[PDB]
């Protein structure tokens, strides 16, 4: 194989950090374009949203290897923000070229950009450090989610995910705990449904409902009796799942699987329950049963869901019918099979008002593309709102905040006589970056539209309005309601300003070429 | 992955539905022109296809943003109908505006809105020169005629038009409120019959009666059986196997001819003379069923008791194992209607009622094929004429009125984008151009005076390209619903701005 | 369409920063000097980009529009000569980059013309203000900025020389532009640095006068344009050839002519005679000539026209092309013209004193050799530029582009109050200074970067705590060691640069 | 020439016109869509007249000159 170095290496990494910031800048924001992205599987997807750009990327180098990481460390955690760190990054190095052309060593400038990164995010911490509770904070919840569920376009009337998203982070994630539940938020969704049709879930919903409508809809408080254990074909794990073979075997088997579910679906609520969550449904045999013997109960239960509908109901474990006991069962606020206005979509919630340690936000659309629409908007909307909801450090978007930043930092920047006295003052030029491809989105030239807002800086020297981030023409950061969480900008930056500088310490590197990934 | 960045994306944005678009654009706008599918990728074959998928389709549409259309400019054809030839031109049509656009350093985004709100005001100039057309029932007769009429042209249809045009409007004219595709009953088989279809009373069925049955039944009550059987009837004991070798594997099928007799257990203890059932049996189970001497019917269709159910008053159900889980049903007749050398077993219990089976008979299927889609459409559209009695002047002149007035505004609405708007109002008059040659005449005076003459109110007068004259949209019965119409606007106005914004491909 | 201009541009300003940037090796003393072979295959050995643009230069009109805005800098200030060919690429280098970037080229001429006043205006603060009214000063502070520079070596002296032939012109105390008008430059082979000196009448070529008194007192100096000699065929003598009597008589008519011609000569009457070279005449008659001092009138022959030029201002001798023209007005009034054989080797009449506009001065300047003569030019040249700007700008500025260090951060910091789409220009503008002071740095020898980059924050400080210091080549006070030039050179440069860039930007 | 946006100020103007404002124009000083209220961004009448002629004219000449015989 090979080792290449320096400038090789050089133009090994820069190079394919260049291009990726690039289908980002016109993705970038509203305004970003959106991007038609089809597999060689026939497949299309229309993604201005990096992540799924970098998820749509299989491309090839240590760039593109941190680029489809990079983004998605910002896109769970901060959610909105993916875009913005890598297209920077690239501008980051799309600068260093230039800057060790002008014969200042990569390792010269790499602290610089570092270093001038504090401004950038110090800055920041300036713009607002509100913090607002959650009932508080749901206004700015769904404010920041006329935003963070902005870009995907499907925002407003969608106050409905803004607002879902507000319970769904603060009933499992608390605002003190501080400790992100993405996990405990169960993302929920079906083809189907719209858009405006919207709900957050507090407890389990089980997609199969109770074996008939002839049985109440209702199962009261509690008494969700867990169950691993047949009443349709079981396909155990341990042996093979095989059916009957002879004409005498549909004869008996009918006789036979008849009279014990009628005892066990009456040994369940012999052990007791309203509902049985059944890991193995109830067969239509075993519905007409679960009809006969006077009894609710769920047929089919997910394999992980009869853990599910135990853990995120904080119901008792009972792991099978053989360990059928009274004291342990799944628990319930109330159970419900719920239509949820688009029969099409209809599940049995397992509804938590005792303890929610999963919180459903169920989405519905015309179909999974819509659902999706929404959800990764809805998960960037619940991201910062969780974020928020937690420290609602919030900060006014589109650059406004970068180009107060830059200045401060650029000037900051020469404050250090040390090379990076000019390393410094270049990386704040990158911080201008992200609003200018937003304004090229945006239909303006950017180089003027900054300019708009470094006025407007030299007006403010802070973000309060702004240029266009939407196109409209109505230029504000505040009024337009521009705003990100404080805290994730400045994780765009800690993960986009080091990875650069990561990889000036790293150029050493035993390729043929960039394409090993 | 492979990534396209815009020089070839918005290029390749571009020729994917222009490349089909002049396929269907021929065979859309007035007619001068058509698409004859010559067909080999698959076979030896010569097609003639006025269809927009059935050019889109069968042709490889591979091109990630002729995915869009064919796949966008389809539903909209499924929808209201008649979308894929539009959808699909009208995008293309932007496709050539933005191209200039693009190729004049616009932002997307600044043609967008461009665009998109010069669709609106042409969508709302197309409501102007909409015009209501529910006044009486004659009128409404006659809207939904010209607009039945204005779905099926630029397509070959030999008998259909006329036809289907009465029938479109019967259906619509019974259910008062919707058309009835739930009641015509689409019967297709070989008649002889050219594209000759009627309104069929009762539903005629397939089938030769033979071996041992009288063939004519009459004063015929029949038991409506959702379950018949299909060579042995199914129950606890219907399936065995015997076979240990070679001899029994030619004689387990004698084992299951004893499987067709013990259906007439069944059958025998309803009583009823007359059995008439879903699944269908075969000419020696005709012995057995016919020698038992009541008359046990096969193959009796659905649909064609829910037409009966529907018009005789009658309920015909589901889950049929004992005589009452279907109400009865009553007919006058189950008759064997003889169409030439067919033999066709005929339930008659009502005439062209509210339900109507149609006997669609032809040599050709793709014909009867691109007859169901146009009356598909109609329908459709003379369901939302049913709802939208408006029928918007077509042929081009709702493009006209549209590209008059949106080039007004644009003079006064932008300051900027007054670029996309009049190219939005562009891609409206292109429409008519490329036909108006079709016939031999020059589309410019036409889209440049015939639209400003009738955008100066001759909106009734209008293009006739078949001709390639100027005459009357509502005289020549040239127009349709003005929702189709805005309804092609729709998607192929969204069709083109999703490629537009797309700057970037990837390919895996 | 005006993508090939762009490319024109392109190739413009390529070829433009191309010959500016190989003299920034070459930028400064301690630029390095290069032997130059040459078109002619021969070694060329210079420093300064004028000369070496001009010694070997080929065609391109950038590269020459350069070598211009190389002898700008020298026709403009006679000093700063390096410095004007490195701003323009420094420039171009932003410029390029926001052509690039997309800065439209009437943009960024009037972004960085802007910009160029806002420079010198810092520049104005930089500017520290020393006497032009005191001779001394100017001696002290000029010699002191010919310190910051190479050349004392006769200047020390010749400044001395220098400042006073200045100081003599100098009229005001502000000693305003003097221009080197009034101070004649005339050599003289023998002498010496000291027989060099100032004189204040103008020293006329040789004095050629064959019978004209060595001297006369009080001299009307005539002036001689028109020819002193009777029609030519072969000679002065009118020759018709075939026998010799002919042209013996026809001298009748010559002789007389020359004799009356010259007797004209002395009608009006003159002292000295102003004539010029005979091949910047026709041909003078020696037959007039010899008749023509035999009347004894002092006269100079083979004078150029220009010295008579400088001659009939200087000393306001009016041109006489005739005898019409022999006039006390347009002969001049000397106070006393003199030739000097002497006080060194070589001849010249000297008028010492004469009726002058403008006071008047001439050098004559000598040495053991041609060479001793010829840097002792080179030593005043200097002198009499650098006064002649440094009196042209009222205040000093140290030297070594720390001004532009200090500058270019000074812009740069209000580029950003500025604001606007020239922020990022006026900012680059900016920019483009410190690297010229950084190729000095790299020239002397250091980081070019490191330093000129903590100068920058240096400049933050006192704005001088350090600056480029040629002798040190480093991190230094230039006021320590001074190293300083007048206000022009800095302005000078920039002036031109900018201009010389914007029309670039403006050209196709 | 002076680097702005054509189709903006064009169709600004456009809509300046389209408002019938011919009192309001393109000030190419400083570039932007603004008054003419004779600003000295007025033309006299002469000129232009004198100029939309001409180039009107020529270029349908030129149009008219198809078959081009060049005997050199």
């Amino acid at each position: 194989k090979s080792r290449l170095m320096g400038l090789e290496a050089l133009k090994s990494h820069i190079m394919a950090a260049k291009a990726v910031a690039n289908t980002m800048r016109t993705s970038l924001g509203p305004n970003g374009l959106d991007k038609m992205m089809v597999d060689k599987d026939g497949d299309v997807t229309v993604t201005n949203d990096g992540a799924t750009i970098l998820s749509m990327m299989d491309v090839d180098h240590q760039i593109a290897k941190l680029m489809v990481e990079l983004s998605k460390s910002q896109d769970d955690e901060i959610g909105d923000g993916t875009t913005g760190v890598v297209v920077l990054a690239g501008a980051l190095l799309e600068e260093a070229e230039q800057l060790l052309d002008r014969g200042i060593h990569p390792i010269r400038i790499a602290d610089g950009y570092e270093q001038a990164a504090r401004v950038a995010i110090e800055h920041l911490d300036k713009i607002s450090d509100s913090v607002l509770v959650d009932i508080k904070d749901t206004e700015p919840l769904i404010q920041t989610a006329k935003t963070t569920l902005g870009s995907k376009v499907v925002n407003s009337c969608h106050r409905q995910m803004a607002e879902i998203a507000v319970n769904a982070v603060l009933t499992v994630a608390d605002m003190e705990r501080r400790d992100v539940d993405f996990e405990l938020i169960k993302v929920e969704g079906k083809v189907g449904g719209r858009l405006e049709d919207t709900k957050l879930i507090k407890g389990v919903i089980v997609d199969k409902d109770f074996s008939h409508p002839q049985m109440p809809k209702k199962v009261e408080d509690a008494k969700i009796a867990i169950l691993t254990c047949p009443f349709e074909p079981p396909k155990p794990k341990t042996k093979h799942k095989l059916d009957v073979t002879s004409v005498e075997d549909y004869k008996a088997l009918q006789k036979y699987e008849k009279e014990k579910f009628e005892e066990m679906i009456q040994q369940i609520k012999e052990t007791g329950a309203n509902l049985a969550i059944c890991q193995w449904g109830f067969d239509d045999e075993a519905n007409h049963l679960l009809l006969q013997n006077n009894l609710p109960a769920v047929r089919w239960v997910g394999g992980p869901e009869i853990e599910l509908i135990a853990i995120a109901t904080g119901g008792r474990i009972v792991p099978r019918f053989s360990e059928l006991t009274a004291e342990k069962l799944g628990f319930a606020g109330l159970v419900q099979e719920i239509s949820f206005g688009t029969t099409k979509d209809k599940m049995l919630v397992i509804e938590q008002c005792k303890n929610s340690r999963a919180v459903t936000i169920f989405i519905r659309g015309g179909n999974k593309m819509i659902i999706e629409e929404a959800k990764r908007s809805l998960h960037d909307a619940l991201c910062v709102i969780r974020n928020l909801i937690r420290d609602n450090r919030v900060v006014y978007g589109g650059g406004a905040a970068e180009i107060s930043c830059a200045l401060a930092v650029s000037q900051e920047a020469d404050k250090c006589p040390t090379l990076e006295q000019y390393a410094m003052r270049a990386f704040a030029d990158a911080l201008e970056v992200i609003p200018m491809a937003l304004s090229e989105n945006s239909g303006m030239n950017p180089i003027q539209t900054m300019t708009e807002v470094r006025a407007r800086q030299v007006k403010e020297m802070n973000p309060a309005l702004g240029i266009d981030c939407l196109h409209k023409g109505t230029n504000d950061m505040k009024q337009q309601h521009v705003i990100e969480t404080l805290i994730g900008k400045k994780q765009q930056i800690s993960l986009a300003t080091q990875m650069v500088r990561m990889i000036l310490k790293i150029d050493d590197i035993r390729k043929p070429g960039e394409s090993e990934e | 992955a492979d990534e396209e960045r815009a020089e070839t994306a918005r290029l390749t944005s571009f020729i994917g539905a222009i490349a089909i678009g002049d396929l269907v654009k021929s065979t859309l706008g007035p007619k001068g022109m058509d698409k004859i599918l010559l067909s080999s990728g698959r076979d030896a074959s010569l097609m003639v296809t006025n269809d927009g998928a059935t050019i889109l389709k069968n042709i490889g549409v591979d091109n990630p943003a002729a995915k869009v259309l064919v796949d966008m400019s389809r539903v909209q054809d499924d929808e209201v109908g008649d979308g894929t030839t539009s959808v699909t031109v009208l995008a293309a049509e932007l496709l050539r505006e933005a191209e200039s656009l693009i190729a004049k350093k616009i932002h997307p985004q600044t043609i967008i809105a461009g665009w998109r709100e010069a669709t609106k005001a042409a969508r709302e100039a197309l409501l102007s020169s909409a015009v209501d057309h529910g006044s009486d029932e004659v009128k409404f007769r006659q809207d939904l005629m010209n607009i039945a009429g204005t779905t099926l042209s630029s397509k070959l249809l030999t008998h259909h038009k006329d036809h289907f045009t009465k029938l479109a409007v019967e259906a619509v004219l019974r259910l008062k409120g919707s058309g009835n595709l739930e009641a015509i009953h689409i019967i297709k088989k070989l008649g002889g019959s050219l594209a000759d279809s009627y309104l069929d009373e009762g539903f005629l069925l397939d089938k030769k009666i033979g071996v041992n049955q009288p063939k004519r039944i009459e004063n015929a009550k029949i038991l409506i059986a959702n379950t018949g059987m299909d060579t042995d009837k199914i129950k606890i004991f219907g399936s065995r196997v015997r076979v240990d070798s070679t001899a029994k594997v030619a004689e387990i099928e004698h084992a299951e001819k004893e499987k067709m007799k013990e259906k007439v257990e069944r059958i025998l203890k309803h009583g009823i003379n007359c059995f008439i059932n879903r699944q269908l049996i075969y000419n020696y189970p005709e012995q057995l069923f016919g020698a038992a001497g009541v008359m046990a019917i096969e193959h009796a269709d659905f649909a064609g008791v829910e037409r009966l159910a529907l018009v005789t008053g009658g309920e015909i159900a589901s889950t049929f194992d004992h005589p009452e889980l279907v109400k009865l049903g009553s007919c006058k007749l189950i008759e064997e209607v003889m169409i030439g050398e067919d033999k066709l077993i005929h339930f008659s219990g009502v005439a062209l009622g509210e339900a109507c089976t149609i006997v669609l008979r032809g040599a050709t299927q793709q014909i009867l094929d691109e007859a169901e889609r146009s009356l598909h459409d109609a329908l459709c559209v003379l369901a939302q004429t049913v709802k939208d009695s408006r029928t918007v002047y077509g042929g081009g002149c709702s493009e006209m009125l549209m590209a008059h007035a949106v080039t007004q505004l644009a003079n006064r609405t932008p300051g900027k984008e007054a670029v996309a708007m009049e190219s939005y109002a562009k891609a409206l008059r292109m429409l008519p151009t490329i036909i108006a040659d079709n016939a031999g005449y020059d589309s410019a005076d036409l889209v440049a005076q015939l639209r400003a003459a009738h955008s100066e109110g001759n909106t009734t007068a209008g293009l006739d390209m078949r001709e390639g004259t100027i005459g009357d949209m509502a005289i020549l019965g040239i127009t349709e619903s003005f929702q189709v119409k805005r309804q092609v606007l729709l998607s192929a106005a969204e069709a083109a701005e999703v490629i537009l914004r797309v700057d970037n491909i990837i390919k895996a | 369409d005006r993508d090939k201009p762009a490319q024109i541009r392109f190739s413009n300003i390529s070829a433009a920063k191309a010959v500016a940037d190989a003299i920034r090796t070459s930028l400064g003393p301690k630029g390095m000097d290069k032997m130059i072979q040459d078109g002619k295959g021969d070694v060329t050995i210079t420093n300064d980009g004028a000369t070496i643009l001009k010694q070997m230069q080929v065609l391109h009109p950038a590269a020459r529009m350069l070598v211009e805005l190389s002898k700008a800098q020298d026709i403009e200030a006679g000093d700063g000569t390096t410095s004007v060919v490195i701003i323009a690429g420094s420039l171009l280098d932003s410029c390029t980059k926001l052509l690039q970037k997309g800065i439209h080229p009437t943009i960024i001429s009037e972004s960085f013309q802007k910009a160029l006043e806002k420079g010198i205006e810092i520049l104005t603060d930089m500017s520290r203000p020393v006497e032009l009214s005191d001779r001394e000063t100017l001696l002290n502070s000029a010699t002191t900025s010919l310190n910051s520079k190479v050349v004392s070596q006769y200047s020390s002296l010749l400044s001395p020389m220098s400042v006073n032939a200045v100081m003599k012109v100098i009229d005001p105390a502000t000693a305003t532009s003097v221009d080197l008008r009034d101070i004649k430059i005339v050599k003289k082979l023998g002498g010496t640095i000291d027989d060099c000196e100032l004189v204040e009448g103008l020293v006329l070529t040789q004095k050629v006068s064959n019978s004209g008194i060595t001297r006369v007192e009080k001299a009307k100096i005539g002036l001689i344009q028109f020819c002193l000699s009777a029609p030519k065929t072969d000679m002065d003598n009118q020759i018709v050839v075939s026998d010799y009597a002919q042209m013996d008589r026809v001298l009748r008519e010559e002789r007389a002519y020359i004799l009356n011609l010259v007797k004209q000569i002395k009608k009006t009457g003159c002292n000295v005679l102003l004539i010029q070279k005979s091949i910047l005449r026709d041909a003078l008659s020696d037959l007039a000539l010899h008749f023509l001092n035999k009347m004894k009138i002092m006269v100079i022959k083979d004078i150029e026209r220009e010295d008579i030029e400088f001659i009939c201002k200087t000393i306001g001798t009016k041109p006489v092309a005739h005898i019409d023209q022999f006039t006390a007005d347009m002969l001049g009034s000397a106070e006393l013209a003199e030739e000097v054989n002497l006080n060194g080797s070589g001849k010249l009449l000297k008028i010492t004193g004469c009726a002058s506009p403008g006071k008047t001065v001439t050098i004559v300047v000598r040495g053991s050799n041609k060479l001793v003569i010829e840097e002792a030019e080179r030593s005043i040249h200097d002198a009499l530029c650098v006064i002649r700007c440094l009196v042209k700008k009222r205040a000093l500025i140290a030297g070594g582009g720390a001004p532009e260090i200090e500058l270019a951060l000074r812009l740069t910091e209000y580029s950003r109050t500025l604001s606007g789409m020239e922020s990022y220009c006026v900012r680059a503008f900016a920019d483009a200074m410190e690297v010229i002071p950084s190729t000095l740095a790299e020239n002397a020898g250091l980081n070019p970067i490191s330093t000129v980059t903590e100068l920058r924050n240096r400049h933050a400080q006192g704005e001088k705590t350090a600056g480029i210091n040629v002798r040190k080549g480093g991190i230094s006070n230039i006021l320590e060691e001074l190293v300083v030039q007048p206000l022009l050179v800095s302005v000078s440069a920039l002036t031109l640069a900018t201009e010389t860039v914007r029309s670039i930007l403006k050209i196709d | 020439n002076a680097g702005y946006d054509s189709a903006d100020l064009v169709a600004q103007l456009r809509a300046a016109h389209s408002e019938g404002n011919t009192t309001a124009g393109l000030d190419m000083r400083e570039g932007t869509i603004g008054d003419m209220a004779i600003l000295g961004i007025t033309e006299s009448f002469q000129v232009k007249r004198q100029v939309l002629l001409s180039a009107a004219e020529a270029a349908e000449v030129i149009l008219r000159v198809d078959n081009i015989i060049k005997a050199a």
